């Protein structure tokens, strides 16, 4: 799975 | 688990302070995989590594693909509730 921070 | 609302407050000149993972393209809800140390959602107290987050300032998430989630949850400012639960 894609992973962002934020 | 129960569903929570939580209120986090945040800065303009910061981010919300959590990683996200998941989304509808995935199958999975969007999941917060990372709470960082000292940020928006550390200090809020409420928001936890592994809460779905269902909903935030009554947009809902629950059907959202990943990237239209980081837009939306991006976009909050100021007072920013949110729907979650852990599960």
């Amino acid at each position: 799975w894609p992973k962002s921070i934020i | 688990g129960p569903i929570r609302k939580v209120l986090l407050l945040k800065e303009d000149h910061e981010g919300l302070g959590i990683s996200i993972t998941g989304g509808k393209e995935h199958g999975v809800p969007i999941l917060i995989s990372e709470i960082h140390p000292g940020q928006p959602a550390d200090r809020c107290g409420g928001l936890h590594v592994g809460d779905a987050i269902l909903a935030v300032n009554g947009v809902n998430l629950r059907d959202t693909k990943h990237k239209e989630a980081v837009t939306i949850l991006s976009q909050q400012r100021g007072e920013i509730e949110f729907e979650v639960v852990y599960v």
